[PDB]
RNA sequence: UGGGAGAGGGUGGUGGAAUUCCCGGAGUAGCGGUGAAAUGCGCAGAUACCGGGAGGAACGCCGAUGGCGAAGGCAGCCACCUGGUCCACCCGUGACGCUGAGGCGCGAAAGCGUGGGGAGCAAACCGGAUUAGAUACCCGGGUAGUCCACGCCCUAAACGAUGCGCGCUAGGUCUCUGGGUCUCCUGGGGGCCGAAGCUAACGCGUUAAGCGCGCCGCCUGGGGAGUACGGCCGCAAGGCU
């Protein structure tokens, strides 16, 4: 669910927060955290390369297992569910039977203390990892490697999940959260179920600073700039766009495809995103 | 508990080892989900009125049992999982109804 | 060239199609109302199917066809008479079957079927 | 559902006397079992209103009865409900 | 030519009695009514459900082509 | 206590036919549509055929003058959870009952909010036709909406234009489901014609609109008007009075 407040300040009348209820432990696993180096958009030159960032609350990065084939056939117990301000999903605190601990993100439906395992012969049940040539066609999955051994790349945000459509040769076919149909590889692990916190998107920040706590600054309109700054800028009084709506760098921003043409991944992409 | 009639249809092409192995899964999965067998009636391959799994034949089983009423559903959900399991119909066993 | 084959009669209120296929089902030749030179409701006539069915058969055998199993779909007033000339054409008409499609209460139809 | 057995145990544990059936005290306890199992039932299937009707008529009965018992044997009115925790 | 006479004892619930059950489905695979099956009300109803279940198991057809 | 039938309601799985689009093979000059035509689609390869895949919705025959439900309403199969109801045996309590202003809950379709979903169909809309005109009836497209979840909304030819319970008053034929002794008898529902009786007539008639008792709602010419005012409810459209 999601929690609302009363209009007891003008910004609460709308604001909404998660309920966390799936939360179990309120303290990260020291040995799994490490410093997250904030950037402010700027790069190895001090120049902003990602407009309008900086000033968000300080965070402490939870190292995550996007491999999980790192330990084949070593079951574990979901010790606790934690919260990672470094992503929209929830992390699962896994105590393997080796003794080693490490973090994953919470598939929807996990329960503290239940057991999970990775491996080809692993059971298809919300919380386990397998390749793709071994998962039942039609099962909703996530945390999908895009290629063998390169780590989970797909379906990693809240409610995100990819469903298996069919099989072809050494590859398999998935439906991405973007409606796209792509050939993935069978030897690329996944994790049954869908990601958690699916109530995320229904969130109303309610006021301006709450976007600052998130490190995302104010975003100005090209209409409010000047011609030296933005293509849309200037013009006495207000004004329409006077041209194909463009980015501050010149190029258009209303239906101009930029996915590189001669890109090999095409051969493995089928249905471009929908809607 | 309750007594039903586990009605299962499996891939007709598998080999004997490919065959009963699924059954073992069935037998175990049966057992795991508090299933107690009674009768049984394995009728082999057979002609179908229409292709299942785009395969005209289909090798049937049939188990009368008695399991906990509150555990039947998770079963079939366990049995339909097999890429070789293709039909699975549970039916509350009921007194026959005769004619003439 | 093929001797035995098939024949499908799509019989509809507004017209009638006659397409002849290879045993596998790959069409080999086809024909319907307008092909013989009719435009409009006149197409929705049996005699059309005759020429239609006929003109399709005539062209068919020209490729070697001599036998074909029959398949009819639809409820057209030009249906049966089409089945006629086909028999009275020059082909052995090895069989007749009505595979007319019918849902089981699926999609809704247009306003004019209610 | 409720088991014939489960039904008996109650019956016996409220029968006025050995071969007691169809008496106020028991007549309330049965409903009380059916009720408490509808409510505990409805706490999930929030949409099945249909069933939710008799649930009212059930309590309607029990409420009709109890007051009869209320009218006749007071001490007996309390003790009972107290044994079932029924007054809200 | 009603059918119930054509047979004797037989389980309306033997949802696997194809050779029997398939006897009540016109050569077009459809279920046959009561002016044609001789079955009664409660009877008739107890059938189909029997047939249907099989028609789901893969035994009986949902429909069949027609031959003239 | 023992049983029986059933689209009663809710959750989760699930089965096949058809429409639409995508991909592949084959194939040619028109398909589609109408009262007739046209817009439209088609040599950039459509229509009709075969094969594979994806997605949504509604469940053909059974099926019906049928069934269940207080109502709206409910229809593929399966299981689970649950309601009401009927029959028998005549076992227990021993008038514990009927009605019900208020209150509360349910409430088809459309409509509203949030988040999904979106094949077919389809208000507004565009187009093509008929017309003196055609902001319509027919045709080609097509957006919301129709589908799911949670919230509202609470109206209707929500009809049997017939409030609910009980008792009394010929029967005949049909049908559903029970019980018997199985010819037939008895309970409970669903239709039909009709005893007396009622009724302004048409009509009803053991499912009364008949003779009665109890309780609630309601009418008091037509229109103005289910409008105005106030009050309540509601996000709004609008509802109640
Ligand atoms: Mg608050
Ligand atoms: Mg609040
Ligand atoms: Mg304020
Ligand atoms: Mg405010
Ligand atoms: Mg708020
Ligand atoms: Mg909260
Ligand atoms: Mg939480
Ligand atoms: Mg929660
Ligand atoms: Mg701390
Ligand atoms: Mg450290
Ligand atoms: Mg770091
Ligand atoms: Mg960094
Ligand atoms: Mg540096
Ligand atoms: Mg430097
Ligand atoms: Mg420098
Ligand atoms: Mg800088
Ligand atoms: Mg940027
Ligand atoms: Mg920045
Ligand atoms: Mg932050
Ligand atoms: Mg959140
Ligand atoms: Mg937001
Ligand atoms: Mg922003
Ligand atoms: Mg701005
Ligand atoms: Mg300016
Ligand atoms: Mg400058
Ligand atoms: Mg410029
Ligand atoms: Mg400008
Ligand atoms: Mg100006
Ligand atoms: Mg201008
Ligand atoms: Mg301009
Ligand atoms: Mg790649
Ligand atoms: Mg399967
Ligand atoms: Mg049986
Ligand atoms: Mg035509
Ligand atoms: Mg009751
Ligand atoms: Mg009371
Ligand atoms: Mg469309
Ligand atoms: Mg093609
Ligand atoms: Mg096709
Ligand atoms: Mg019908
Ligand atoms: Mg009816
Ligand atoms: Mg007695
Ligand atoms: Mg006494
Ligand atoms: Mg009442
Ligand atoms: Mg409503
Ligand atoms: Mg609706
Ligand atoms: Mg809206
Ligand atoms: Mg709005
Ligand atoms: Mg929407
Ligand atoms: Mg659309
Ligand atoms: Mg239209
Ligand atoms: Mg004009
Ligand atoms: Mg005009
Ligand atoms: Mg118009
Ligand atoms: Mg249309
Ligand atoms: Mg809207
Ligand atoms: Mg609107
Ligand atoms: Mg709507
Ligand atoms: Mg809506
Ligand atoms: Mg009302
Ligand atoms: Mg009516
Ligand atoms: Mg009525
Ligand atoms: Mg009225
Ligand atoms: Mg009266
Ligand atoms: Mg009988
Ligand atoms: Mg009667
Ligand atoms: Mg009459
Ligand atoms: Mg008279
Ligand atoms: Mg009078
Ligand atoms: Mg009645
Ligand atoms: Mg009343
Ligand atoms: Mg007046
Ligand atoms: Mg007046
Ligand atoms: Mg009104
Ligand atoms: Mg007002
Ligand atoms: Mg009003």
């Amino acid at each position: 669910a999601v929690k609302k407040f009363k209009p007891y300040t003008p910004s609460r009348r709308f604001m909404t927060v998660a309920d966390f209820s799936e939360i179990t432990k309120t303290e990260p696993e020291k040995s799994l955290v490490k410093p997250l180096k904030k950037t402010g958009g700027r790069n190895n030159q001090g120049r902003i390369t990602v407009r309008f960032r900086g000033g968000g609350h300080k965070r402490l990065y939870r190292i995550i297992d996007f491999k999980r084939w790192d330990k084949v056939g070593i079951p574990a117990k979901v010790a606790a569910i934690e919260y990672d301000p470094n992503r929209s999903a929830r992390i699962a605190l896994l105590h393997y039977v080796d003794g080693e601990k490490r973090y994953i993100i919470a598939p929807d439906g996990l329960q503290v203390g239940q057991q999970v395992v990775a491996g080809p012969d692993a059971p298809i049940q919300v919380g386990n990892a397998l390749p793709l040539r071994f998962i039942p066609v039609g099962t909703v999955v996530h945390a999908v490697e895009l290629e063998p051994k390169k780590g989970a790349k797909l379906a990693r945000a809240a409610g995100t999940s990819a469903q298996i459509q069919g099989r072809e040769g050494d590859y398999v076919i998935l439906r991405l959260p973007s409606g796209e149909l792509r050939k993935v590889h069978g030897e690329c692990y996944a994790t049954v179920g869908a990601v958690g916190n699916a109530d995320h998107k229904n969130i109303v920040l309610g006021k301006a600073g709450r976007s600052r706590w998130l490190g995302r600054r104010p975003h100005v309109r090209g209409a409010a700039m000047n011609p030296v700054d933005h293509p849309h800028g200037g013009g006495e009084g207000r004004a329409p766009r006077g041209r194909p709506p463009a980015s501050p760098w010149g190029w258009q921003t209303k239906g101009l495809k930029t996915r590189k043409r001669r890109k090999p991944s095409s051969r493995f992409i089928i249905a471009r995103r929908k809607k | 508990m309750r007594r039903y009639e586990v009605n299962i249809v499996l891939n007709p092409n598998l080999d004997q080892s490919q065959l009963a192995l699924e059954k073992e899964i069935i037998q175990r999965a049966l057992e795991n989900y508090g299933a107690r067998v009674e009768k049984v009636e394995e009728l082999g391959l057979r002609r179908l009125a229409y292709p299942i799994a785009k395969d005209p034949q289909g090798y049937f089983l049939w188990y009368q049992v008695e399991m906990p009423e509150d555990r039947v559903n998770d079963l079939a959900r366990e049995l339909r999982i097999r890429d070789n399991v293709r039909r699975v119909m549970v039916v509350k066993s009921q007194e026959p109804f005769l004619a003439n | 060239q093929v001797a035995s084959g098939r024949a499908y009669i799509h019989a509809s209120y507004n017209n009638t199609i006659v397409t002849i296929t290879d045993p596998d089902g790959n069409p080999i030749t086809w024909s319907s109302g307008g092909v013989i030179g009719y435009k409009g409701s006149r197409k929705g006539t049996p005699y059309a199917a005759q020429l239609a069915a006929l003109d399709a058969a005539k062209k068919a055998m020209a490729y070697g066809m001599q036998s074909v199993d029959v398949i009819v779909r639809g409820t057209g007033a030009g249906r049966e008479q089409a089945i006629r000339a086909l028999q009275a054409s020059g082909l052995q008409v090895k069989s007749i079957v009505d595979d007319t499609p019918v849902p089981h209460n699926g999609c809704r139809p247009k306003k004019k079927f209610r | 559902p409720i088991t014939k057995e489960e039904k008996q145990k109650v019956i016996q544990e409220f029968a006025r006397f050995p071969g007691d059936t169809g008496s106020t005290e028991v007549q309330v306890a049965l409903l009380t079992l059916r009720i408490n199992r509808l409510s505990e039932h409805l706490k999930v299937h929030k949409k099945d209103h249909h069933s939710h009707r008799g649930l009212l008529m059930m309590v309607g009965q029990r409420r009709r009865l109890l007051r009869y018992l209320q009218r006749e044997d007071p001490e007996r009115y309390r003790a009972l409900i107290e044994k079932l925790g029924i007054r809200g | 030519a009603k059918v119930k006479a054509t047979l004797g004892e037989f389980d309306l619930r033997d949802y696997r009695n194809v050779e029997v059950l398939k006897r009540f489905l016109s050569e077009t695979g459809k279920i046959l009514p009561r002016r044609r099956t001789g079955l009664s009300a409660k009877e008739q109803r107890i059938l189909a459900k029997t047939i249907k279940r099989a028609r789901i198991l893969g035994l009986l057809p949902f429909t069949e082509k027609l031959v003239r």
